[PDB]
RNA sequence: AGUAUGAAAAUGAUUAUUUUAUAAGCAAUCAUGAAUAUAUUAUAUUAUAUUAAUGAUGUACCUUUUGUAUAAUGGGUCAGC
RNA sequence: AUAAUAAUAAUAUGGUAAUAGAACAUUUAAUGAUAAUAUAUAUUAGUUAUUAAUUAAUAUAUGUAUUAAUUAAAUAGAGAA
């Protein structure tokens, strides 16, 4: 009686569940319920849903298989089905995502270049933010083989509640780490996990309530600390503001001398005001006379961009960035 | 063997990887640099800790016989021959006074 | 008493140039010096606002 | 707003206002719904498509607002004022505006209205000036070709 | 008859409440460490905070003794128990071989100032 | 002209949804050993049911290896505690558990006189300045 | 004057002069119930408060657009200039037409040295501003200035090299607030 | 005074990080900046470890005595007994 | 009518000479699975209210415990001669 003919029925019975994800045997899995009364998704959103989120479109395996040698060995994953990945649902939650993140930052900041708030957008929802989130959820990658699965004789309903993609045993281990396209990243899988499982609130809920994917973005997302005002490098905010009052109907800011102590000394202080005609549109500290100004110029312009609307307000659309 | 350290610690591949990065970084390792190996499209990345680069680089190790001295006599001598050229080191101790420079 | 001297011979070529790279490295990350600087209140919050 | 809409950030240097947050905010609502326009017309595989892609590229954009007649209101710096304006990345202009017009629905009324504009008169199938017609050209012409 | 409109529109607000008459000054989002064990409230649980001193913007102020509950909203939530590190002190005389040990390791209860704001 | 500083924002639990830091907790037992009784006796005590009910945002896992009982908790952040329980009793265990369970992973630290707030916020007040005051020295 | 709030400061049962951070008479302070206004004391450079967004800066919807926030403690009159731009001390000025603009160019590529910025600035009453704006030196003259900065780059010694490298970074430092 | 092994301490030289040439006492504790090192959830405005900026407090240990920092007894250090 | 754990109110918890309870480390004898995916020792970092054990990484030796636990006993704990 061989041993390899029952290791042939395991790995069978393994890519035939991975390929189906029955609910019958998802529904077991400890990992697929803990996380989700964790994170509280909807009761209607099937555990064998959660299962598809996780598994990641590994069909056809590498060439580079064939050369462990050469510093890449992939034991770990069995193929998925073509129509039963997360492919689809990574893209819908890269969609839903920007969006709502782009809409909430704008209308929290309606006045933000288009490059700061590219990069608010990025600070929100990039992949290692998104890795960071799946890892603190507890989403686990699969690192053992199948064939440790099968001399422990793990059930599969253990597999089914882990990430599942083609990842490189061997990645760093005597400081190689031969580099892979982004298929072969945990970071993506991760990012690819979290995104699949907004896609899925979404599927699941849209059609009862129209919202909530948005509720749980707004949880897990928009709740995170960001500075906007660390977001900002200017170059010649003196002329910047000049073009700013210019195009509005604003008199031309003039800087003026409000405070000064310490003069001929190491670390002087200077406190400096730019007026547009009776009104301070910025206040600046240094100690020189140039950082005042600057700094000065700087806060105007910030005030400025930075300016946040009230909820209750009629809804603010800038004239767009100053170009000068 | 008769070898460097790089030659006789390091496994085929990784030796490859470590030589190819310093030729790259003009002699010498650096932390993140993925490098190209020749007749071959794979590149890598390679991780060391700051042990293994000191090890790493060529040296040789230099021991001598049983003398018969102090060591505060030899110290004397090994402060001043601190960090020189092995030719400058060499002149001071042909024309030291003190009978541990011959050694 | 007797005693034994040993030596570790170095490369110029290697072993400076890499500490070289390291010591201008360490330059650049150096911190600038600000008149004004942010020197961070240091003390406890004490629950109360002093200003 | 309208005139914003319908002003480029070419125009007068930038002095007056333009329209690129309506333009990023535009397309990403109108890729969120066109994606979920491919899911409805459930099963995500048609999400990568040549026709997916093209019922959001800028020339499918250009060819639109052409049909419908919105260029001779557009404000823009014309590159070589005696050329074919094709050269003169037109389409970039009018598929910027035409987002352009979707982000101040949506900013200005609500997502709920700015969806319903959506479906409607745009990304309808017996319209015959719709994005969805001038995508199965545009597959059409590239199956051709 | 006590206008709050100036801290009702401000986009940033601090808050000074009291526990056990210990004070802690708040804004949305920081994170507490009570030095004791709550046994009434389990982790994962919010905390309605009814002893409010003090409500303040960049330029006003509201005082109270406390404060009306209806006015503001102050809402936490316990995120852990845990301990201080484990210390251990000699307690010993000038002359005397005999050290008795002194062992302490205290509580703490970790707070997130889930959300602050005027009704 | 204006350009951005890359940024990444900061995580806030309990701002918005609030997830449980105790994410795992593994009982492990020996089958032949005076010190791992009280385990074995919990384990087969009708509680660890009512710990699964009362909990279903953790997982519990149970397994036995040869040496002494412990209790291995995994949390969100990243980090893990392990409590060794020989020689406990059902009720000790029940607290050790509850002790792994009731906490963030937070590496155990000392605090100064007064810090209890830690924040991440910018000062709603803006910092003293001697220039901007109410009352100018002398 | 839109609020009739009582004015208070931070107060200390102690003695501020000598006791001004000892935080027991803070908390000890008891004020009396009720709304007061009590100003920040501190600069708004880096601050995007709403109670500090100047009224300009904020759409006409804006209800805290009506209140008085923003005080204006600080007068425009008595505050004299800093670093200004002798246009801005007397206005700007469009008087040079095409021809004269041409031959600005052609003394500026003809003999930079002679026709230096300052001396076309001054010869027809333009600023060394609109004469760079407008002319453009010649490649050779860019070019032997650049080796001459870069003669006094070499020049320097390690201590005066850092220092520059310091002063970057601090300038740099000066824009982010 | 067997054999083999032996990163056990005292002790010596050298290297690395950090502090130190206007500062005074059991060499330590607390308070608090700054440099460096490590970290496969540092998401960071992160954590930990090492280190004589600076501040406060602090009269080695046993024995024997009414009573000892005592300039009263005993101890150069460590390993084994 | 006990035992364990937990909760509330109240009282008490400095200590030389001295008295009275309790426990831990080491070794030996009786009973005694397991096993290199383990055991023992050492270093670093964490956990348990911590003279003790434990978890991870690293290093050496060993197909391996007088092992966990209960008893019985000591050449059973050293900065003090
Ligand atoms: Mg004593
Ligand atoms: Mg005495
Ligand atoms: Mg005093
Ligand atoms: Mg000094
Ligand atoms: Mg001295
Ligand atoms: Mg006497
Ligand atoms: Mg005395
Ligand atoms: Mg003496
Ligand atoms: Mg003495
Ligand atoms: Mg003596
Ligand atoms: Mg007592
Ligand atoms: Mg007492
Ligand atoms: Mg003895
Ligand atoms: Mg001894
Ligand atoms: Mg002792
Ligand atoms: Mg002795």
């Amino acid at each position: 009686e061989s041993e390899l003919a029952k290791y042939k029925e395991y790995y069978q019975g393994l890519k035939s569940t991975v390929n189906e994800i029955p609910e019958s045997v998802a529904s077991k899995s400890p990992s697929l319920r803990t996380l989700h009364k964790r994170l509280q998704l909807p009761n209607e959103l099937t555990y064998s849903t959660l299962s598809r989120c996780l598994t990641c479109p590994s069909a056809k395996l590498p060439d580079k298989i064939n050369n462990p040698t050469k510093g890449a060995a992939f034991v770990n994953t069995v193929p998925t089905n073509k129509y039963l990945d997360n492919h689809g649902l990574n893209i819908m939650g890269k969609n839903l995502l920007s969006y709502h993140v782009t809409k909430s930052i704008i209308q929290k900041y309606p006045r933000l270049p288009t490059v700061v708030l590219n990069a608010a957008v990025n600070a929100y929802i990039s992949e290692a933010v998104l890795a960071h989130i799946a890892k603190y959820w507890g989403i686990e990658v699969e690192t053992t083989s199948v064939l440790s699965r099968y001399l422990k004789m793990e059930p599969f309903e253990f597999t089914l509640g882990r990430l599942k993609f083609f990842n490189n045993s061997l990645n760093s281990k005597d400081g190689i780490e031969l580099i892979t396209g982004k298929n072969f990243s945990e970071t993506s899988a991760l990012a690819m996990s979290v995104r699949s499982i907004i896609a899925a609130i979404w599927a699941v809920t849209e059609q009862k309530d129209s919202q909530a994917v948005y509720r749980f973005i707004d949880d897990h997302i928009m709740s995170r600390k960001l500075d906007i005002t660390k977001m900002f490098q200017f170059e010649q905010p003196t002329r910047e503001l000049a073009m700013l009052c210019r195009r509005e109907g604003l008199e031309k800011p003039v800087s003026k001398l409000v405070a000064e102590s310490g003069r001929l000394s190491k670390s002087p202080v200077f406190i400096v005001h730019v007026f547009s005609g009776e009104e301070t549109l910025g206040e600046g500290y240094g100690s020189s006379l140039k950082e005042a100004k600057a700094r000065a110029a700087t806060d105007a312009l910030m005030k400025w961009y930075c300016y946040e609307p009230l909820a209750q307000q009629e809804p603010v659309i800038d004239p767009g960035t100053v170009v000068v | 063997p008769e070898q460097l350290a790089s030659q006789s610690l390091l496994s085929p591949l990784k030796r490859e990887i470590y030589e190819a990065n310093c030729k790259i970084n003009g002699g010498f390792y650096k932390k993140d640099t993925i490098v190209k190996l020749p007749n071959s499209s794979e590149r890598y990345k390679l991780k060391l800790t700051k042990r293994e680069i000191e090890v790493l680089e060529p040296s040789v190790y230099a021991q001598s016989y049983r003398i018969k001295s102090s060591m505060k006599k030899a110290t004397l001598l090994l402060r001043l021959l601190g960090g020189l050229d092995v030719m400058k080191a060499i002149s001071q101790c042909h024309f030291s006074n003190k009978k541990i420079a011959r050694e | 008493p007797y005693i034994h001297v040993r030596c570790i011979l170095r490369t110029k070529s290697v072993t400076k140039r890499r500490l070289a790279y390291e010591a201008h490295l360490k330059e650049q990350k150096r911190a600038p010096w600000v008149q004004l600087g942010d020197k961070p209140i240091r003390g406890v919050t004490g629950g109360v606002y002093k200003w | 707003l309208i005139l914003q809409c319908l002003t480029h950030k070419s125009f007068a240097h930038g002095s007056k206002p333009y329209n690129e947050k309506l333009n990023l905010l535009g397309a990403q609502f109108l890729k969120l719904q066109t994606c979920i326009h491919s899911l409805k017309n459930l099963q995500f595989s048609n999400l990568g498509t040549k026709f997916a892609k093209e019922l959001t590229s800028k020339n499918t954009a250009c060819t639109f607002v052409k049909l419908h007649n919105l260029d001779p209101f557009i404000f823009w710096k014309m590159r070589d004022p005696i050329k074919d304006g094709h050269i003169n990345g037109e389409t970039t202009i009018f598929a910027s505006v035409l987002n352009a017009f979707i982000g101040a629905i949506l900013s200005t009324n609500g997502s709920e209205k700015a969806a319903k504009f959506i479906q409607g008169s745009l990304l309808d199938k017996e319209d015959l000036h719709s994005l969805v017609n001038i995508a199965n050209e545009n597959v059409a012409s590239a199956k051709a070709k | 008859k006590t206008d709050t409109t100036p801290l009702k529109l401000s986009n940033e607000l601090y808050a000074i409440f009291k526990i056990h008459n210990r004070p802690y000054l708040v804004t949305e989002g920081d994170r507490v460490i009570l030095p004791f064990k709550l046994k009434q409230a389990e982790v994962g649980d919010i905390l309605n905070m009814t002893d409010v001193t003090t409500l303040g913007s960049r330029n006003y102020k509201l005082v109270g003794h406390p404060i009306n509950t209806s006015l503001y909203t102050l809402k936490a939530t316990v995120v852990g128990k845990t301990k201080r590190a484990f210390q251990t002190r000699e307690v010993t005389k000038r002359r005397n071989r005999r050290v008795r040990h002194a062992k302490s390791k205290g509580d703490l209860t970790i707070l997130r100032i889930s959300e602050l704001s005027m009704n | 002209v204006v350009k951005a500083i890359a940024r990444n924002s900061i995580g806030r639990n309990g701002v918005g949804a609030f997830v449980f830091p105790c994410r795992k907790i593994t009982l492990q037992f020996c089958n032949w050993g005076g010190s791992s009784e009280g385990m074995r006796k919990f384990l087969t005590s009708k509680r660890l049911d009512k710990w699964g009910q009362e909990f279903p945002w953790i997982q519990f896992e149970v397994m036995r290896k040869s040496g002494h009982p412990l209790l291995r908790a995994e949390y969100t952040n990243g980090r893990e505690k392990v409590i060794c329980v020989r020689n406990l009793n059902i009720d000790n265990v029940e607290n050790k558990l509850k002790l792994l369970k009731d906490s963030d992973g937070d590496i155990l630290r000392r605090r100064t006189k007064n810090d209890n707030v830690e924040s991440l916020n910018s000062s709603v007040r803006g910092i003293w300045s001697p220039l901007h005051a109410a009352k100018r020295h002398r | 004057k839109q609020f009739g709030f009582p004015k208070t400061q931070v107060t200390t049962i102690y003695n501020k002069t000598k006791s001004a951070s000892n935080y027991k008479g803070y908390l000890k302070h008891r004020d009396a119930p009720g709304m007061y206004y009590q100003p920040s004391e501190s600069i708004a450079t880096g601050s995007v408060n709403s109670e500090t967004i100047p009224r300009s800066f904020m759409a006409a919807s804006d209800p805290r657009r009506g209140l008085d926030m923003p005080v204006q403690s600080t007068k425009a009159k008595q505050c004299p200039n800093v670093l200004v731009g002798k246009s801005t001390v007397n206005g700007k000025t469009y008087h040079l037409g095409p021809q004269e603009i041409d031959e600005i160019r052609k003394l500026r590529l003809d003999n930079p040295q002679k026709y230096t910025r300052k001396f076309l600035a001054a010869k027809y009453g333009i600023s060394p501003l609109f004469v760079s704006m407008v002319s453009k030196p010649s490649e050779q003259h860019v070019q032997i200035m650049e080796s001459r900065l870069q003669e006094i780059q070499s020049r320097w010694k390690e201590k005066r090299r850092i220092a520059r490298e310091d002063r970057k970074r601090r300038k740099l430092l000066w824009y982010q607030a």
